[PDB]
C-alpha cells in the first residue's frame, strides 16, 4: 500500500550461500518446515478473506480542501475570514505535524538500516532533517499553547523584520 | 451529518456574536453621547408646562 517515492528503501543485497561446512542448517530445516506447517495455511486464509473482500469490495476518498484567502488578505475584527484562515491555518500545521513525522520515520529506517556505517550513509537523511527542522523552527517554534495564524504572521513578520535589518550592512 | 455542517453553523454563530458585539459597543457610545448632551428620545429630563400658564389679560398692565 506504501511506496517508495514517501518510503525511499534501497534494494537488498543479500549474499548467496556458500556453506563450507558439511553440517547441515537448523536454520534452513526449521524455516522449511515454518513455512510447510503456518505460512501456507495462513496465506489460504488470507486469501479466503481477500476474495471475500473482492466479493464486497467498497471505495473511499481522501477528502480535499480548497485554498480559502489567507489571513494576510484578511480583515481584522471580521470574524468569518479569521475563522476560515485560521482553520486552514490549522490544517496546516497538522500536515506540518505528520511531515515531520514521515521524515522522522525516514531517519529511523535510515539508521537502522546502516547499523555500523550510519554516520557515513545516513549524510542525506540527516541534511533533509536538519533543513525540514530549520524550517519548522523558522515557522512553528516558540508560538506557545495558544498557536495560532495570527502568531505565526506576527512571528513571521518579525523574523523578517530582523533579516532586513542584518541585510542593510 | 457532515464537517461543512458544523463548519457553516459556526459561521453564521460568529456572524451573529460579532454583530451583537458592534451593536453593544454602538449603544454604549450612544448613551455616552446621549447622556453628555440630551438631544433625541433618550435621558430627556422634565420641564414645566407650558399649557398651565396663563395668557389672559391680567389686572396688572405690566406683564
Amino acid at each position: 500500500s506504501w511506496d517508495k517515492d514517501v518510503y525511499p528503501e534501497p534494494p537488498s543485497r543479500t549474499p548467496a550461500p556458500s556453506p563450507q561446512t558439511s553440517l547441515p542448517n537448523p536454520i534452513t530445516y526449521l524455516t522449511k518446515a515454518y513455512d510447510l506447517v503456518v505460512d501456507w495455511p495462513v496465506t489460504l486464509v488470507r486469501e479466503f478473506i481477500e476474495r471475500q473482500h473482492a466479493k464486497n469490495r467498497t471505495y473511499y476518498y481522501h477528502r480535499q480542501y480548497r485554498r480559502v484567502p489567507d489571513i494576510t488578505e484578511c480583515k481584522e475584527g471580521d470574524v468569518l475570514c479569521i475563522y476560515e484562515a485560521e482553520m486552514q491555518w490549522r490544517r496546516d500545521f497538522k500536515v506540518d505535524q505528520e511531515i515531520m513525522n514521515i521524515i522522522q520515520e525516514r531517519l529511523k529506517a535510515c539508521q537502522q538500516r546502516e547499523g555500523e556505517n550510519y554516520q557515513q550513509n545516513c549524510a542525506k537523511e540527516l541534511e533533509q532533517f536538519t533543513k525540514v527542522t530549520k524550517a519548522y523552527q523558522d515557522r512553528y517554534l516558540d508560538l506557545g499553547a495558544y498557536y495560532s495564524a495570527r502568531k505565526c504572521l506576527a512571528k513571521q513578520k518579525q523574523r523578517m523584520l530582523e533579516e532586513r535589518k542584518a541585510a542593510r550592512q | 451529518d457532515g464537517p461543512e455542517k458544523n463548519y457553516e453553523k459556526t459561521l453564521a454563530i460568529l456572524q451573529i456574536e460579532s454583530e451583537k458585539a458592534e451593536l453593544r459597543l454602538k449603544e454604549q457610545e450612544v448613551r455616552r453621547l446621549m447622556r453628555a448632551r440630551g438631544d433625541g428620545p433618550w435621558y430627556q429630563f422634565p420641564t414645566p408646562e407650558k399649557e398651565f400658564i396663563d395668557h389672559s389679560p391680567k389686572a396688572t398692565p405690566d406683564n
